[PDB]
């Protein structure tokens, strides 16, 4: 069973401070948060990986560590005795740039064998929407849920004729549980030899998944 | 092909709470936080741990640094603390809802710091303790943050529901609404 490996965090060290830095608040609950988001950005799979670490203190990113600097780079002055500090450590600077290896390409071999390939097939419904008399531009529903990844396609069709107006969405919608959703809307007033038509396309299935009204 | 993805390693330590957090989060979403308190890895889905496994005392080292370093950062920065920055509220089902059909509905809380918050889920004005769950603070791509509220029910056209969420960065609590609606 492969072990995820975590990102190494160097320890700052005190001696100075800065001149009232800001606030942009006042009367508020005061609040301190140090907060660190270090990132593995793949290009493509472990064939072209950048490591980006990032830091924080409360709303201001303040340092940042890119490994194709292969150095922490002060983001606000409130970041840069850091910076200093921690690169004139040879033996920090070669773990923090050994990390895109031993981190993230070490990380990413271990998720392609699950999150990588996790496919979920979304299911398609079609449905009109208004108030009974449409008075106004009539709206239809595409309906596309519980699926993954987030890649996908939904095309309106208009007798075979692809709607590129009139268009409502809410775009891709992230649940959190690892499946999205998104409804895909057109404004058109119907006629019944004239059929819609929903298209759906997505990297779970094989073919599209077509839907008429 | 080509196989573009991001995985973030995001952790930090909040005060005056003395909240920690350590997650990882994969294209946006959350594949495990640790438990600092139990000291064990929680995974966001029961299916991922049957594929690997993290040491959870690897957390709480880095969390005790970030604890160290934000004393460091409070004195560097003369104890300035910014504005509280207050969420937008969104609520909407997991899946489409149909009468007597059981689904879920999730609260977003986005774009807020400090990662902290106080949430409620009301049905028919009354608070919901039951067949509720939530994640823990999720890394937005700027320096905010989200989570999500999650409540099982079942739609019926005789109630409503409300998802009251505080901040302190809210002059008041937000209560969002949602009603059924074919
Ligand atoms: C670096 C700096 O501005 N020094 C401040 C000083 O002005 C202030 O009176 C004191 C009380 O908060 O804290 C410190
Ligand atoms: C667009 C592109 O560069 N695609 C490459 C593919 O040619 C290569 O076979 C693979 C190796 O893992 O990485 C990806
Ligand atoms: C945002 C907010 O209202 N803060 C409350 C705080 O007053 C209370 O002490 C704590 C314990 O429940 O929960 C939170």
């Amino acid at each position: 069973k492969k072990v995820i490996t975590a990102f190494n965090d160097g320890l700052k060290g005190g001696g100075g401070s800065l001149v009232g830095g800001g606030s942009g608040g006042g009367g508020s609950r005061p609040w301190f948060l140090e907060y660190c988001k270090s990132e593995c950005h793949f290009y493509n799979g472990t064939q072209r990986v950048r490591l980006l670490v990032r830091y924080f203190y409360n709303l201001e990113e303040n340092l940042r560590f890119d490994s194709d600097v292969g150095e922490f780079r002060a983001v606000t002055e409130l970041g840069r005795p850091d910076a200093e500090n921690w690169n004139s450590q040879p033996e920090f600077l070669e773990q923090k740039r050994a990390e895109v290896d031993t981190v993230c390409r070490h990380n990413y071999e271990i998720f392609d064998n699950f999150l990588v390939p996790r496919r979920v097939e979304p299911t398609v419904t079609v449905y009109p929407t208004k108030t009974q008399p449409l008075e106004h531009h009539n709206l239809l529903v595409c309906s596309v849920s519980d699926f993954y990844p987030g890649n996908i396609e939904v095309r309106w069709f208009r007798n075979g004729k692809e709607e590129k107006t009139g268009i409502v969405s809410t775009g891709l919608v992230r649940n959190g549980d690892w499946t999205f959703q998104t409804l895909v809307m057109l404004e058109t007033v119907p006629q019944s030899g004239e059929v819609y038509t929903c298209q759906v396309e997505h990297p779970s299935l094989t073919d599209p998944v077509t839907v008429e009204w | 092909i080509k196989e573009e993805h991001t995985i973030i390693q995001a952790e930090f330590y909040l005060l005056p709470d003395k909240r920690g957090e350590f997650m990882f989060d994969f294209d946006g979403d959350e594949i495990f936080h640790v438990d600092i308190e139990k000291s064990e890895t929680i995974w966001r889905l029961e299916e991922f741990a049957k594929f690997a496994s993290f040491e959870a005392q690897g957390a709480l080292a880095n969390i005790a640094v970030d604890k160290a370093n934000l004393d460091v950062m409070k004195e560097r920065s003369n104890n300035t603390p910014d504005a509280n920055v207050a969420p937008e509220v969104t609520v909407l089902s997991r899946s489409p809802v149909n009468l007597g059909e059981p689904n879920i509905l999730i609260c977003f809380i986005d774009k807020f710091s400090p990662p902290v918050v106080n949430v409620t889920w009301l049905r028919n004005g009354r608070p919901v303790t039951e067949g509720v769950s939530e994640t823990v603070f999720l890394p937005r791509d700027d320096h905010l943050f989200r989570k999500f509220h999650y409540l099982t029910f079942l739609p019926s056209t005789d109630d409503f529901y409300d998802c009251e969420v505080d901040h302190w960065g809210l002059e008041e609590p937000l209560r969002k609404h949602w009603e059924f609606e074919e």
